[PDB]
């Protein structure tokens, strides 16, 4: 059907409002689901306003006819999930709810390639960013003080359900021959919580 | 007590077929229809159809008509959903679900119980087991690099599950060569290095491999 | 001129009945077209039982020798929006079904084409100015994928795929 907004951020204790519109007068035959990363959708509201057994009182829903509302009265950090409305076989596109919190600086770690991987002819260089906020960060790979771009891939975790932070990994993949032709390997991080960029480096063969 | 246990992950060739099972327990199987819903990676939910376990009748979404077959086995209270002519856009997690009575009758589609979902990948690439390399380390970080496997997923544990706090298993990235790769890291007190042994347990069911990898400092 | 239903076992001629109604299932999902598809019911004996329009003949898919409506075709459903709810059809004029004793039953094709037109006209009152298409049973167990009925101490199974294959505007 239709859902508004498509995504929203809110602080712990905030009021969250999600709206779903139907095309036809379905009376109150509306359901609402919460889907946390990595698991099946979970029914929270049925019949537009009824709460599923065991659901905390901060969840509620209202509406009738075509216009319906889903409300989290006081947002908790474990409420980060995508919320779907549903009427009969038709699911709404979902509203993704995440949490804004205080700025947290990233702790940076760099990992050289293991000698075991060098036997296969490939070298992976890993840069870890652990428990930061906001999500926006920039990781630059520098090899012999030369900016590398196009040979690295990043992966970010879903926002942590306790402290509402993120973790990021960036992996630089080079050939073994290309790896032994340079000395200094470094990843420099730029983040809102860092007054100056942080560079973690190592020398090959140390 | 009610649970729906579905079949494991699977990879199938484009144009072929896949059959997903879902075994029920904790209730009378014939009292509730079985629904099937899929979810493409990072996308919404899509209902494909239901089956009446008393009569075998079905009602598919027109989008899947003449392409999907739903059957059941009451003696083991299992429902099956076979999807043929698979295309790249059939890559999804396939869920079985049943409703919970509404108390008042407005919940004929309120799926209160879901299975864990079955990830079906549609590609021509060969199933490939992962290689496991250590990411060697008052806080210290260490982890395991799980590279070059196909399809998804890979599950990661640390110290057989005794280590969970500080554990970050990253989503897998598809590399340029068409194989998957991920990392799982953990932050531990630097004083514990050398005293506490750290082992990451990698599991990749599609290739039926288990790796127990102890990460040591240099 | 007639529509033929393959049955097993062979119903004798005194098993000939009057079709007084039937029970349907509306196909779900997005349509990507201005059409609505109906098939014989995907339900079971409870959908038939809640119809309350049968007489003294135990049958699936079609109701035989039941009670007819008084003015025109009447269609009843718990929730029209719910595809998991069967659509019960009560006819105002009965349609003869005759079985020859050789293994097949026959229904007039002009009479049945008149009856589906009345049904499709009634469904468009509930679903709008859309094309009404009836298709065969989606599948299931023998006594429900076929029009099955009891007659004289014996249970017969008749395929009905020829009764549900038309498009109406
Ligand atoms: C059908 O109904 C008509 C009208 O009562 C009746 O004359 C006829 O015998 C019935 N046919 C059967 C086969 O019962
Ligand atoms: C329907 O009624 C006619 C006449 O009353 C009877 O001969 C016939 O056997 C009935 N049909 C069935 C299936 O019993």
């Amino acid at each position: 059907m239709t859902q508004s907004p498509s995504s929203l951020s809110a602080s712990v204790g905030d009021r969250v409002t999600i709206t779903c519109q139907a095309s036809q007068d379905i009376s109150n035959y509306l359901n609402w689901y919460q889907q946390k990363p990595g698991k099946a959708p979970k029914l929270l509201i049925y019949g537009a306003s009824n709460l599923e057994t065991g659901v905390p009182s901060r969840f509620s829903g209202s509406g009738s006819g075509t216009d319906f509302t889903f409300t989290i009265s006081s947002l908790q950090p474990e409420d980060i999930a995508t919320y779907y409305c549903q009427q009969y076989e038709f699911f709404g596109p979902g509203t993704k709810v995440d949490i804004k919190r205080t700025v947290a600086a990233p702790s940076v770690f760099i990992f050289p390639p293991s000698d075991e991987q060098l036997k296969s002819g490939t070298a992976s260089v890993v840069c870890l960013l652990n428990n930061f906020y906001p999500r926006e960060a920039k990781v630059q790979w520098k090899v012999d003080n030369a900016l590398q771009s196009g040979n690295s891939q990043e992966s970010v975790t879903e926002q942590d359900s306790k402290d509402s932070t993120y973790s990021l990994s960036s992996t630089l993949t080079l050939s073994k021959a290309d790896y032994e032709k340079h000395k200094v390997y470094a990843c420099e991080v730029t983040h809102q919580g860092l007054s100056s960029p942080v560079t973690k480096s190592f020398n090959r063969g140390e | 007590q009610v649970q729906l246990v579905q079949s494991g992950a699977d990879v199938k060739k484009p144009g072929a077929s896949v059959k997903v099972s879902c075994k029920a327990s904790g209730y009378t199987f014939t009292d509730y229809y079985m629904h099937w819903v899929r979810q493409a990676p990072g996308q919404g939910l899509e209902w494909m159809g239901w089956i009446n376990p008393n009569s075998g009748g079905t009602n598919y979404a027109q989008k899947f008509q003449d392409r999907v077959t739903m059957t059941r086995d009451t003696s083991v209270s299992t429902a099956y959903m076979e999807v043929s002519g698979l295309r790249s856009d059939d890559t999804a997690v396939y869920y079985c679900a049943r409703i919970k009575l509404c108390n008042g009758g407005s919940c004929n589609w309120s799926l209160g119980y879901w299975g864990q979902g079955s990830l079906v990948t549609v590609s021509s690439a060969s199933t490939k087991g992962p290689s496991v390399f250590p990411l060697a380390p008052g806080t210290a970080a260490l982890g395991c690099l799980v590279k070059d496997y196909f399809p998804e997923p890979v599950t990661v544990s640390w110290n057989s599950g005794a280590l969970t706090s500080g554990v970050h298993t990253f989503p897998a990235v598809l590399q340029s060569s068409g194989l998957y790769s991920l990392s799982s890291v953990v932050t531990v007190p630097s004083s514990s290095l050398g005293t506490q042994t750290y082992i990451c347990n990698v599991n990749h069911k599609p290739s039926n491999t288990k790796v127990d990898k102890k990460v040591e400092p240099k | 001129d007639t529509i033929t239903l393959p049955c097993r076992p062979a119903p004798p001629p005194h098993c000939s009945s009057n079709i007084t109604g039937l029970i349907l299932t509306r196909q779900g999902g997005y349509s990507n077209a201005n059409t609505v598809i109906f098939r014989p019911s995907g339900g079971d004996w409870r959908d038939i039982a809640r119809c309350q329009i049968a007489g003294t003949v135990v049958s699936t898919q079609l109701f035989l020798n039941g009670s007819l409506a008084e003015e025109e075709v009447v269609i009843r459903s718990e929730d029209w929006r719910d595809n998991a709810k069967s659509i019960c059809v009560q006819l105002a004029t009965s349609v003869e079904i005759a079985c020859t004793g050789a293994g097949h039953c026959a229904i007039s094709r002009a009479k049945w084409a008149n009856t589906l037109k009345q049904i499709a006209s009634k469904l468009r009152e509930q679903y709008g100015a859309k094309t009404i298409i009836f298709k065969p049973s989606s599948g299931g167990d023998p006594e429900f994928v076929n029009h099955s009925f009891n007659c004289g101490g014996e249970f017969f199974y008749c395929a009905s795929t020829q009764l549900f294959a038309s498009t109406w505007f």
